[PDB]
């Protein structure tokens, strides 16, 4: 009926308007924020996306854990999740942000973000490259896309 | 004499500001006594009119009254025409 | 009338804007889960007000400039301005302007 | 007759003082005092005082309420009694405000000596030691 | 070998005076900088479409 | 290149001639297809006044020419 | 009509906030070796509306402890004064014909700082009260030169009527016959709407935005008409129009290019900036504008 | 003497009071003088606009500033007082007794 294509429309309305404008706060733990800086650089033009440069946390939309992940961190990365808007996703970006990469065998690093904050994508590499950070960030806005809530709501 | 050049020459390094201010403020208090235009903006002021001109009762003894605006007599523009 | 209903109308606007900002995400269900006392900043503080106090002083200029006695009109302002440059290097040279 | 505007002007007016006049709240009190001060604004320039209505606004609301609020953050019937004639093509009020260049020279003077008098009372006061 | 690069000392004549003076006055650097940025606005960039075109790679 | 803000722009400049012109327009179809009258300082206020009893519409813009001399 | 005046104000002003954030943007990526937003529409053109979508669908985080009176108040009271100083310009024609309107402008402008008061007092932490405690002390510094430098380029105007100002410069602009007062006012206008190099500091904050992107437009237009004339045929105003609008868009991304070409002021630096370069030289400037007419004979018509 | 006149008038006595009333916060007492200057100044200009008196224009902006300077006096004192105490309570300043 016209009920499901009202609801219908009006989701794809929000998913369009949520993923053509994401809004990341950057955790630069390591040698991954430097690729992290150079999507940002002329050549990929991370603004060109409408993917914002440095958005504060309590505006920002995705979270973006691009680097090592220590015992004495992990809190504090936390706080900062749990201090963002709803409709917020997590990238694990990188080795050592994904399981704990070159330093998993480790003391003090946590053998993975996941353990501390559920992940929407992990993006493989040592660093990731530029190209592949953009390539990660492109996926996960196709999963914006795919997502429907007035439907579910609807449905239920 | 040359104290005061020194002071000053001192004065427009690193204080150029303070410098450009003081001899503005003192040109504009010392300007305005010596121009011979503040007469012009006196008189030109005295010639606004904002009230109504009341008439004065004829006598018989003002030849110096106009009883008509364009009569020769009375106070006259031409200057501020030429200005 | 004019400018009041321009008034009421601009804060209308702004008041229903704002109100449907702050309630449309809220239909949709979620989680749901000292002492110092700076000095320094009062003195701005003072001296704004001050400052803002000669300035209001200063407001008339526009139709002093219309009075045939210009030559007293132009002594007052040239007085109020010195005076306030007079204030402002008082407290210039007694350090209240340092931070 | 606009069921006495300025009747309605007067009464908020009254009810402002009053409403901060219990002292609730000294930024409650602030915000009252606010809104009384914007109502006593309307109150004299639905009388006629453009200017003298816009000195309130600005200088009164503007600086003075603005630094008590600072300060604070620091810390924890009518149209009847009216006139029939015109004014010319000037406004009374700013003719008789800016006289006060012309005609005013000892007000002037004493405010001026006034005013410097206090920023030197201000400096000396909040000296410390 | 070795090279200073802030042993230079500023001409006390009045011309550099002036000339120091009206930089202070005039903001003459800052409009230089101005000016690089408004010439290198006009310059082609160096974004790529991404993913329709991709970063060079070696074998 | 650099051509590609112009559109972007040009929509401000869109957004920023409507107000004025909006105004004007209204202006010429609210005061009878002219200027509206301005009124400082009481006197023009007066002819304002004047003008609107005259035409016997209560309009002011409406402008009883020599014709109405007899 | 005039409600459809006062609603054809005060929408394209709003469209044109949301459009200048794109241009903002694109200026900024195309003056760094890259683009803007170019994805979302044909040249990003579909880049803002996307952005209000999302931060009106976003969550609101209400610190669950502050004042919501105020909370709510503030926003209120940016948006409600960002859009009350655009009646009294003339462009050629205003919507409220003031005697006193740059007096009125200047009462607002005065008011502005009641906002950032109450949203730190209500931001409930000590932090943001410092924050908002020097943006305060930063805006009535700067706009007490910013009211000292009008009044005295007004006293070649005459009077406080913003359409005389369009009489006034009939035949040559107010930018020639006082230049350094017009940097001054660039500069303060800069230091009010804590713009770089002065840029010390989901629905509310979006509100705030919009308050103080209108600000800056409505000070870049104010700029244009004080300074910039456009000349005036009264039977086609369209000219006036297009003239003040391309003045007025010149001057913005002249503060997009300003933000885009230098470093930031400390506070203590731009306090000091104020406090002892420009005072000095505007009551300096002050003395002379007032003696000046007087001396050459050249006082303005209306009292 | 019309109705607005005395409602000015009440205003400023209601102030008055609440400034002799002292519940506590000086800041408050400040506030009533405040608004009291604020009630002077609306009916001396109420007064002088009514009676065209044109050279009285002057009176009411003196009288702000005047007031306004005043203002800033006593907000000087004030922080001194709380610079000892760190609260500008009332009942603080009970040093000093007849
Ligand atoms: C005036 C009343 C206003 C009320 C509130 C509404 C606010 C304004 C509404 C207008 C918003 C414009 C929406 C247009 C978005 C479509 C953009 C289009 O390009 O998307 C395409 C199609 O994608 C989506 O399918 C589009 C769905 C958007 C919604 C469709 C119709 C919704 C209209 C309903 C509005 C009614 C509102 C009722 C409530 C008041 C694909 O783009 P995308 O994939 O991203 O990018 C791929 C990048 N590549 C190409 C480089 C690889
Ligand atoms: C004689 C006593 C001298 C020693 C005692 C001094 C006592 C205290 C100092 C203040 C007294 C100064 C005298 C000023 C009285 C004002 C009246 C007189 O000056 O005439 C005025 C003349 O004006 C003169 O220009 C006054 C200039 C003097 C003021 C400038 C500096 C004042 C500083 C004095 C002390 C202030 C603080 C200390 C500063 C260092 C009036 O102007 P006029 O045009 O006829 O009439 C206007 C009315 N119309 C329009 C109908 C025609
Ligand atoms: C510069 C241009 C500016 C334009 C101005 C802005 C225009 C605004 C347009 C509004 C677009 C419509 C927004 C609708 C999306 C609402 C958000 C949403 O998706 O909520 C989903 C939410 C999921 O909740 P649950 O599944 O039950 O619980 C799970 C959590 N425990 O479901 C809902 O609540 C649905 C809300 C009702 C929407 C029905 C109608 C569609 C919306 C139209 C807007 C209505 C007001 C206008
Ligand atoms: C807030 C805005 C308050 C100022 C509004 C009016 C400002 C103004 O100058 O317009 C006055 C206008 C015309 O005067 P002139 O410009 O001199 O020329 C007309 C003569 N031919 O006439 C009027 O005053 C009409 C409107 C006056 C009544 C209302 C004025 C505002 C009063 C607001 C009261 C509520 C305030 C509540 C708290 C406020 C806190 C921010
Ligand atoms: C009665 C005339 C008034 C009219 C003109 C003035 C109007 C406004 C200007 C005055 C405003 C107030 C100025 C306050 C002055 C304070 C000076 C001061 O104490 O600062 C000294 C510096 O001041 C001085 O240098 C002393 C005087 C310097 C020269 C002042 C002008 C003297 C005459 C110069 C011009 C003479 C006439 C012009 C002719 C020039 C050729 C065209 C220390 O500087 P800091 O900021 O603390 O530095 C610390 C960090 N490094
Ligand atoms: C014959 C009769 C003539 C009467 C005399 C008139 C002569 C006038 C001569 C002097 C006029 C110059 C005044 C202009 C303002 C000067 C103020 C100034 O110089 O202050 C600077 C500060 O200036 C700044 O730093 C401002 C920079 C802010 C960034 C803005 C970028 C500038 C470029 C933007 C373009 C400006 C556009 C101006 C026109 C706008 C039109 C509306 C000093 O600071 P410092 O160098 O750090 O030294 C202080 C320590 N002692
Ligand atoms: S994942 Fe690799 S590149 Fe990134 S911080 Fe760890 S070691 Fe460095």
């Amino acid at each position: 009926s016209r009920g499901e294509y009202v609801v219908a429309k009006l989701d794809d309305l929000v998913n369009w308007a949520r993923r053509s404008s994401l809004w990341p706060m950057t955790f630069g733990l390591a040698c991954c924020a430097v690729e992290m800086m150079h999507m940002a650089a002329p050549r990929y033009d991370m603004d060109r996306f409408g993917v914002v440069f440095r958005a504060s946390p309590r505006q920002s939309d995705v979270m973006i854990v691009a680097g090592t992940l220590t015992n004495k961190m992990a809190p504090a990365l936390r706080k900062v999740y749990d201090q963002m808007p709803e409709p917020r996703y997590v990238v694990s970006m990188g080795s050592c942000a994904n399981g704990g990469g070159y330093y998993h065998y480790s003391y003090s690093v946590v053998r993975g973000c996941d353990r501390i904050v559920p992940v929407d994508i992990y993006v493989p590499g040592c660093p990731p490259t530029a190209e592949a950070l953009l390539y990660g960030i492109l996926q996960l806005q196709r999963k914006i896309k795919r997502e429907k809530r007035l439907r579910i709501w609807y449905r239920r | 004499a040359g104290r005061i050049a020194s002071f000053l020459k001192n004065a427009w390094a690193k204080e150029p500001v303070l410098v450009a201010s003081f001899a503005i403020g003192g040109l504009a208090i010392i300007l305005p006594s010596l121009s011979p235009y503040t007469n012009y903006a006196i008189r030109i002021n005295r010639a606004t009119p904002y009230n109504y001109p009341v008439p004065l009762r004829d006598d018989g003894n003002m030849p110096d009254v106009p009883s008509h605006p364009q009569d020769p007599q009375g106070p006259s523009l031409e200057w501020l025409k030429n200005l | 009338m004019n400018i009041m209903l321009t008034l009421l109308t601009n804060v209308t606007l702004a008041s229903l804007l704002v109100l449907i900002a702050f309630w449309l995400p809220q239909l949709n269900a979620y989680s749901e889960k000292r002492l110092p006392f700076s000095m320094k900043f009062f003195l701005v503080a003072i001296t704004f007000l001050l400052f803002d106090l000669e300035i209001a002083l200063l407001l008339p200029l526009p139709w002093a400039s219309q009075t045939n006695n210009l030559k007293t009109m132009l002594t007052m302002a040239l007085f109020l301005l010195i005076l306030l440059a007079a204030s402002l290097a008082y407290e210039w040279t007694q350090k209240g302007l340092e931070w | 007759m606009t069921m006495y505007i300025a009747f309605i002007l007067s009464t908020i007016f009254v009810i402002g003082f009053v409403g901060f006049s219990s002292k609730p709240s000294p930024i409650y009190g602030g915000l009252g005092l606010i809104v009384s001060g914007g109502v006593g604004c309307g109150i004299v320039l639905n009388f006629g005082g453009s200017f003298l209505g816009l000195m309130v606004f600005l200088i009164y609301l503007g600086g003075m309420l603005v630094v008590f609020g600072y300060t604070t953050a620091m810390a924890t019937g009518d149209w009847v009694i009216y006139d029939t004639g015109d004014s010319g093509f000037f406004s009374e009020e700013a003719m008789g405000i800016a006289a006060l260049y012309s005609y005013g020279t000892w007000l002037v003077i004493v405010t001026g000596w006034s005013l410097l008098i206090g920023v030197v009372v201000i400096m000396e006061i909040t000296r410390g030691n | 070998t070795y090279k200073f690069v802030n042993m230079r000392e500023p001409s006390m004549d009045m011309k550099s005076v002036t000339d120091r003076a009206a930089q202070t006055l005039l903001w003459t650097e800052l409009v230089r900088g101005l000016g690089m940025t408004l010439s290198y606005l006009f310059r082609e960039p160096a974004t790529i479409n991404y993913p329709f075109e991709k970063g060079p790679l070696s074998p | 290149m650099w051509f590609e803000i112009l559109p972007g722009i040009a929509v401000m400049a869109a957004c920023l001639f409507i107000p004025g012109m909006a105004t004007a327009h209204i202006h010429k179809f609210t005061n009878g297809g002219k200027e509206k009258r301005v009124a400082h300082f009481s006197y023009q206020w007066n002819l304002m006044e004047r003008d609107r009893r005259i035409s016997g519409v209560n309009r002011y813009h409406v402008t009883k020419g020599l014709e109405n001399i007899d | 009509m005039f409600m459809i005046n006062i609603l054809s104000l005060i929408i394209p002003i709003l469209l044109a906030v949301a459009f200048l954030t794109l241009v903002e943007r694109k200026v900024l990526g195309y003056m760094q070796l890259r683009k803007g937003p170019n994805v979302v529409g044909p040249y990003g053109l579909l880049q803002p509306i996307a952005d209000a979508l999302k931060l009106f669908t976003k969550e609101p985080l209400r610190p669950a402890t502050s004042s919501i009176s105020m909370f709510i108040i503030a926003p209120i009271l940016a948006l409600s004064l960002a859009l009350t100083m655009w009646v009294p310009l003339p462009m050629p024609y205003p919507l409220i014909n003031m005697n006193l309107g740059v007096l009125f402008m200047l009462a607002m402008s005065s008011l502005a700082v009641y906002s950032i008061l109450w949203s730190g007092w209500a931001s409930n932490s000590k932090y943001a009260l410092i924050g908002a405690l020097r943006a305060v002390a930063q805006t009535i510094s700067y706009e007490v030169t910013l009211a000292i430098i009008l009044l005295s380029v007004l006293l070649m105007n005459g009077s406080y009527t913003l359409s005389t100002l369009i009489t006034t410069q009939e035949h040559i602009w107010m930018i020639f016959t006082s230049w350094p007062l017009a940097m001054m006012w660039f500069i303060s206008t800069l230091a009010e709407t804590n713009r770089a190099p002065f840029d010390l500091t989901a629905g509310p904050f979006a509100m705030f935005f919009m308050a103080e992107y209108a600000n800056i437009i409505m000070m870049n237009a104010f700029t244009a008409i004080l300074f910039l004339g456009a000349s005036h045929d009264p039977h086609t105003p369209e000219l006036y129009t297009i003239n003040f609008v391309l003045k007025t868009l010149a001057l913005t991304i002249t503060f997009l290019w300003i933000r885009a070409s230098y470093p930031r002021f400390r506070y203590d630096q731009l306090m000091h900036l104020l406090w002892k370069s420009f005072l000095p030289l505007t009551l300096a400037l002050c003395m002379w504008h007032i003696s000046l007419p007087i001396m050459t004979a050249s006082i303005p018509p209306q009292s | 003497m019309p109705l607005v006149y005395m409602n000015i008038i009440m205003a400023f006595a209601i102030a008055l009071a609440g400034l002799l009333m002292y519940r506590s916060h000086l800041m408050s007492s400040l506030l009533c003088l405040e608004g009291m200057m604020l009630s002077l100044f609306i009916m001396s200009t109420l007064i002088i606009l009514n009676t065209h008196f044109t050279l009285a224009n002057m009176m009411p902006i003196i009288l702000l500033v005047f007031a306004a300077c005043e203002a800033a006096l006593g907000l000087s004192l004030l922080v001194m007082v709380s610079n000892t105490y760190g609260t500008d309570y009332v009942q603080n300043l009970n040093l000093l007794q007849c």
